[PDB]
């Protein structure tokens, strides 16, 4: 079995930026996304990347103040938020998928799309005082 | 886009009910690539359904996923207290993203 | 009329809607490598009957694998390459004559086919 580990809880302050890592107990062809949720609040995705690749994709409300990265050398990736406001409070997952997209086909059963693994989940508060 | 979800949920235990994830023509009805998930408060979220049917292995039968036009729905036949969590779905988009629902909290009688 | 499935029809004598658990339902080719084994199903405009065609070819060339439409249904064997399958193309009836069904071993046999 395939776990994730993650970098420890953080405390910033607005401004400046995060980098949290997402490290794999296969990193190859693999969808690495995160996720976030605000309390009391639903889930909200937020990026994806190929490591082997290098293509990553964000979403339009995401998309520029996150930045996804990849390490396929020591099978670790980080994610670079900057810009940190008071909204930004909330719990930030990291998980790995699969996706087929121009590739070979394996009959691994590989869960193309959805993101079968997740790590334990990495806390984010941003505050004043 | 936007994927609108039931707020919250309940029924008596042990028996079934259908859980809505509705979104628009480029993310639920286009692709077959919805998925679901559960996240326990305080737990990272764990997943039973990644195609519109399809259940990983070590997930028991009582969960099977269904999609119908737009609308996609999860059935959880035999509730049990063992699954008290957050349910939320997710879906490819032609965007070549992924977008998540509003969120379905639960709760047994 | 010069463009046709390499394919025969699946009739639909009975009620219930077509389906295939995965894997099954890929009609196998020997001279298709197993990369090429990749495509679709679409039904007949014009019973029921559903037509077989490669990935990228057909109708249908357009969509990508794992589009939602109604009348098509999609089909895919292990090891399968997702590239246009433009070196099968279709079937032109002038040129050559529509080739038999070839279920695979012990396949599925739904309700109304024998």
């Amino acid at each position: 079995q395939v776990h994730l580990v993650q970098s420890g809880a953080e405390v910033k302050k607005p401004g400046s930026s995060v980098k949290v890592s997402c490290k794999a107990s296969t990193f190859s062809s693999c969808a690495i996304s995160w996720v976030r949720q605000a309390p009391g609040q639903g889930l909200e995705w937020m990026g994806r990347i190929i490591p082997i690749l290098g293509i990553a994709n964000y979403a339009q409300k995401f998309q520029g103040r996150v930045t996804i990265t990849a390490d396929k050398s020591t099978s670790t990736a980080y994610m670079e938020l900057s810009s940190l406001r008071s909204e930004d409070t909330a719990v930030y997952y990291c998980a790995r998928g699969w996706e087929f997209g121009s590739g070979s086909y394996y009959r691994t059963d590989y869960y193309y799309y959805a993101m079968d693994v997740w790590g334990q989940g990495t806390t984010v508060t941003v505050s004043s005082a | 886009s936007a994927l609108t979800q039931p707020a919250s949920v309940s029924g008596s235990p042990g028996q079934s009910i259908t859980i809505s994830c509705t979104g628009t023509s480029s993310d639920v009805g286009g692709y077959n690539y919805v998925s679901w998930y559960q996240q326990h408060p305080g737990k990272a979220p764990k997943l039973m359904i990644y195609e519109v049917t399809n259940r990983p292995s070590g997930v028991s039968n009582r969960f099977s996923g269904s999609r119908s036009g737009n609308t996609a729905s999860l059935t959880i036949s035999g509730l049990q207290a063992e699954d008290e969590a957050d349910y939320y779905c997710s879906s490819y988009t032609s965007s070549s993203l992924y977008v998540f629902g509003t969120g379905t909290k639960v709760a047994v009688l | 009329n010069n463009t046709a499935s390499w394919f025969t029809a699946l009739t639909q004598h009975g009620k219930e809607d077509l389906k295939f658990p995965r894997g099954q339902g890929v009609p196998i080719n020997t001279n298709s490598s197993p990369d090429d084994q990749i495509g679709y199903y679409r039904r007949a405009t014009r019973s029921p009957r559903w037509y077989f065609y490669y990935l990228g070819t057909g109708p249908e060339a357009g969509l990508p694998y794992g589009a939602n439409k109604d009348g098509i249904i999609w089909v895919a064997t292990e090891g399968a390459l997702n590239t246009p399958k433009d070196h099968i193309g279709t079937r032109n009836p002038a040129n050559n004559a529509a080739i038999v069904l070839q279920l695979p071993q012990g396949t599925t046999l739904p309700k109304g086919f024998y």
